[PDB]
């Protein structure tokens, strides 16, 4: 019929049909449970809450995300997600359609043989297939040749590619991201003393960092404008009607991206990252890679981030080189975009594992047809 | 610098890569643009070159109907360069990365291999090319593609009508005259490439009636000479009184209006000396007697000495009903059977210029439009769209007199295309609904 | 119809047409492979790069030359380089042109038989005919009187020429040359820390030696001026925009020509093997000789090169003789140049190998004929 593309990120499930330009159901990748005595009647008896209903309702329930840091951590709630995804948000039934999902690099190899076997086991799809999620991103750009920074909810890598050949050598891979940042938001926000201490209270954290964080061109001089004057302070109101105000640790939360130590982490930046897989690649292609640098994920939409990406490189590059850094609007969609793209191909139609194949090799297929 | 200097390769890849149907479609359409470079380089050509023989191969949107995305567009190249089992690449040393941008020298002699394993209206200007080839006496080669398929029968008629790069000149020397040196390849030339020697042979001999008034000749009178010249009787008649003396012309006329004549009993043109008065005398009896019995016309009080002496009133007299009933014919051939009418025919221009879209519509013949000749020029290229020939028309900016000019232009060419129009410009330019009536149906009998 | 020469140095193809006066194509003898991971569809499936295409996507490929020492040791990637110049760069079909190739002295014999059986069976050239290209240097020059010196990549020989006849026993060849100063001048790099390491850094050296390279009138005397002053110090831009700096570099690396002792060979000096191969020679004809040394082939071009082959060989001759250099700038295409002479003189026409004698004796005619 037509393919399936999954996108099935940390924070949020990017899913729908190949050909299509934005997936069709976009909702965080959560599973909400009860906290409290279902004092109404009729009210207690729905025990899970998966999509936007566990957001919606997280007031009276615990939230959990069934993958962290690319990594499938939880396999009973990624499959009500995976359910959700194709039976309610998307109302398809997998037995038609050939499924696209997506991974990180340097995953674990279970992983990835375990959701193959989920996808040919539990929904029986005639056909599926990973795709490294940088190479996604550059099939959503318009490019054969670049280094892809991929940051969403819970991994950033660095993927340089030279006429469609990779430097898997040269990939690199940051277990810092969004929810990192909101996280340390949550911590610096205790200076003016508020506190927010639930799994609901940190998706209010998480919406006030999608909302009032910026990254400073120069964080030195925008620490000094905020210690002098107040033009920098901005307010935030709480579900409750009382309202928060933040005037230094809207860009001190998305310098941690820079300085990985503000949360104890010994790691380089996200700009020394991309300068050190580029130093690592052949002499020859290094010129090509300073001037395609893709930007790609939820966590590079900050204000000012590809500024100050081009500022570090060009510190970092010989001068000469020309330091180019891309970073188109639909950022937030680049792999899923990609994902449809590569599913539509139709050179693609034999490169896809189909149960046959699986009935043969088993879950191990992945790793050569990947 | 130099802001072109190769457009004649690309007219020279076409004429050599027309041998495939399909080349064209990534090879520019002989039109000198530049979209071989990057779908050449995806070998889209190599798989083409199958449909040369035979077409029941690789189609072009089974291979690719653009599911390549935009933005990874890597696919294709090695989808369409695997296919170059058909001619084959010698150059084992390139293939699909560099081939993805391609390379001048590169591209240049792959095109090499491809021009290596690549080789194993227009006749009515043709005869005016082919009309030598006769000589003393043999066949002709019409175009250089239909008749000769080798260097044989090719060489044997050029001698009657006098590396490849040499020996097309022998082909071209009737070229030389106005300056068609380019353009024809001599391998095609060679070859014998047929869309290429229609066209070029055709162009090469584009350049290779009396409407007069006499002194003293009623309109009349010139209708009945004009349709005299028109219908194609041997002689060309200039004066009525003058030429019918012998009734050969009429037995003729009788034939074109459908009227049997045994010519066993009609005398030759070459009379001798004793009894040609007798012989010319039994012509006009016989063509009297073919127009009173079975042309069934009124001649009371004319015999054959009246003819034979040119009596202008009976002469008149056939001649008229010749008119009506010729032009009845005309009417009636254009029908399922005997039936003739005027409105089931004037709106038959107006619904078959529909099938291009023009500005020009008529009421009936007596519309006060079609006297100006637009609506004529219009209809008389519907049909015969290689006769467009809009360079002489005038649109808005015609007067009285100078629409005389396009009328003339629109009448003559009337019977280039075929309708037997045998009207006068004049009939045409004035309001006469008795003749460009039939001016519409010559116009119809080529249209239908 | 019109003879082809085609010049198969070690380093780089010489091509064209006889008649004309240079060689209408010239691109390096090189064959390429992919060293790294395809991951973009249908992007991959080229195997071999062969042309300058070989030379601009080097940074993901390994360089492989098919010819070392003059000797054809690759003969499929010498059929794939053969197959290029034929169609790609003369653009021609090989059956319809006589072809005139080349070769150095004192050359296995199997090597000249192996091309005569590619000639005739792979591409059946109605006839052809391998030379000498010192000879075909002496045709360039117009001369039929002199020695000639010929040092392209691989090979460099002597060959002493008196009113048209050779002196085969006077015939001399030295296994130094282009390709072992470039590889010297890679091992004398890394005294500044300079390292290139990869085929494709192989490139960048050559590209180095062919821009600063020269030969010291008085190698004790720059080595002295070198190491007292800056002067001679000289800077290159690296594909990546790194800047590095040679000065004593410069003229140590050519010097290997006069001091082959500097890569571990026992073998003299070119200006000593040139007075050797004229002392070899009659008596009578030796002054003749010594008023015309002809160099050839692209060794040859460094500046300073004629002075010290003069100088050196005045210092070695008997001091009545008039020692002469000729050192043409068209140097670099002698070989082609003379081949396209031959191969236009009406006389030459019947010393074609036609392949009626070669369906008859075999690929042994060659050592007949020629
Ligand atoms: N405009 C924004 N500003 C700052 N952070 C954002 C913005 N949009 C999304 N994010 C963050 O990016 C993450 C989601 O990005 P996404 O690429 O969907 O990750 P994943 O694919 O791993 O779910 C979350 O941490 C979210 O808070
Ligand atoms: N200007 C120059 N200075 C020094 N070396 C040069 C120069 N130009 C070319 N060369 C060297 O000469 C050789 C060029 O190849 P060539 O002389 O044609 O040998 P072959 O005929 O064996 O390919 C290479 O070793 C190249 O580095
Ligand atoms: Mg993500
Ligand atoms: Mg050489």
């Amino acid at each position: 019929t037509t393919a399936l593309v999954c996108d099935n990120g940390s924070g949020l499930v990017k899913a729908g049909f190949a050909g299509d330009d934005a997936p069709r159901a976009v909702f965080p990748s959560i599973v909400g449970r009860p906290r409290h005595q279902g004092v109404m009647v009729g009210m207690g008896q729905k025990d899970s809450y998966v999509g936007d209903e566990a957001q919606s309702k997280r007031g009276i329930l615990t939230l959990k995300y069934p993958i962290e840091h690319g990594i499938i951590t939880n396999w009973d709630d990624m499959e009500k997600i995976w359910h959700h995804t194709f039976y309610n948000e998307l109302r398809v039934a997998p037995e038609e359609h050939p499924t696209l999902l997506t991974e990180a690099p340097l995953n674990p190899k279970a992983n990835r043989e375990k959701m193959t076997q989920i996808m040919f086991e539990t929904f029986n799809v005639p056909a599926m297939y990973v795709a490294i999620q940088a190479v996604l991103s550059l099939y959503a750009s318009g490019r054969t040749t670049g280094i892809v920074l991929d940051s969403g909810d819970g991994v950033t890598h660095n993927v340089p590619i030279y006429e469609g050949y990779a430097l898997p050598h040269a990939i690199m891979r940051l277990d810092l991201a969004g929810r990192d940042l909101t996280d340390y938001l949550m911590k610096i926000l205790t200076e003016r003393g508020y506190s927010f201490v639930t799994t609901a209270e940190r998706e209010i954290v998480r919406d006030i960092k999608e909302k009032l964080c910026y990254v400073a061109l120069d964080f030195e001089n925008e620490m000094a404008t905020a210690a002098s004057s107040s033009s920098l302070e901005k307010s935030y109101e709480l579900p409750d009607g009382q309202v928060i105000t933040i005037g230094n640790e809207r860009f001190r939360c998305p310098e941690t991206l820079f300085q990985p130590s503000f949360i104890g982490m010994e790691s380089a930046g996200i700009h020394e990252t991309t300068y050190n897989s580029i130093m690592k690649c052949d002499i020859d292609i290094r010129k090509d890679l300073y001037a395609n640098n893709v930007m790609s994920g939820g966590t590079t939409m900050y204000p000012g981030i590809a500024d100050r990406m081009q500022k570090e490189i060009t510190a970092l590059a010989p001068s000469t080189m020309k330091i180019k850094i891309i970073a188109p609007p639909e950022r937030k969609y680049s792999v899923w975009i990609g994902g449809s793209i590569l599913a539509s191909l139709s050179t693609f139609q034999q490169m896809w594992i189909t149960k046959q194949e699986y009935d043969e090799a088993g879950p191990s297929i992945v790793h050569r047809k990947c | 610098y130099s802001e072109e200097e190769k457009y004649a390769f690309v007219n020279w890849i076409n004429k050599a890569l027309e041998n495939d149907p399909d080349c064209r479609h990534v090879i520019p359409m002989n039109p000198n643009t530049d979209d071989l470079f990057k779908a050449v380089g995806d070998g889209i050509v190599l798989c083409k070159m199958i449909n040369l023989s035979v077409p029941d191969t690789i189609d072009e949107r089974a291979i690719n109907k653009k599911k390549l995305t935009p933005f990874i567009i890597q696919e294709n190249l090695n989808l369409a360069l695997n296919s170059a089992s058909a001619i084959g690449c010698h150059v084992v040393n390139i293939g699909a990365e560099d081939l993805r941008a391609g390379k001048p020298h590169l591209v240049l002699g792959l095109l090499w291999q491809i021009i290596k394993i690549g080789l194993f209206p227009e006749e009515l200007l043709l005869r005016w090319a082919n009309f030598h080839l006769e000589n003393s006496g043999w066949q002709k080669i019409n175009n250089f593609s239909a008749d000769i398929k080798d260097s044989k029968a090719y060489f044997h008629l050029l001698n009657q009508i006098a590396d490849d790069l040499k020996r097309a000149e022998s082909m071209l020397q009737q070229a030389d005259k106005l300056g068609c040196r380019q353009f024809v390849t001599p391998a095609d030339v060679v070859s014998g490439n047929p869309k290429l020697n229609l066209a070029f042979v055709a162009n090469l001999f584009n350049k290779y009636i009396d409407w007069t008034l006499l002194e003293g000749e009623t309109r009349e009178e010139r209708t009945f000479r004009n349709w005299m010249n028109s219908l194609g009787v041997n002689p060309h008649v200039n004066h009525l009184y003058a030429d019918l003396q012998d009734a050969l012309v009429i037995l003729q006329l009788y034939e074109r209006i459908k009227v049997p004549v045994d010519w066993s009993k009609v005398n030759k043109p070459p009379y001798p000396k004793l009894g040609a008065n007798m012989k010319k005398l039994e012509n006009c009896n016989y063509a009297v007697e073919l127009g009173k019995h079975p042309a069934k016309f009124s001649l009371v009080g004319i015999g054959g000495q009246d003819l034979n002496d040119g009596n202008q009133t009976l002469t008149l007299a056939l001649v008229w009903q010749l008119m009506r009933r010729y032009t009845l014919n005309v009417l009636e051939d254009l029908g399922d059977g005997q039936k003739a009418n005027d409105d089931i025919i004037v709106n038959w221009v107006n619904r078959t210029l529909s099938e291009a879209g023009k500005s020009t519509s008529i009421q009936s013949f007596k519309d006060k439009t079609i006297s100006s000749s637009l609506a004529v020029v219009d209809l008389i290229d519907a049909i015969q769209p290689g006769c467009i020939n809009y360079d002489l028309v005038k649109s808005g900016n015609l007067t009285e007199d100078d629409k005389h000019n396009n009328a003339k232009y629109a009448v003559s060419m009337a019977r280039r295309i075929g309708a037997r129009v045998y009207a006068l410009p004049e009939d045409l330019v004035e309001v006469k609904p008795k003749m460009v009536m039939t001016v519409f149906a010559c116009l119809m009998g080529r249209g239908m």
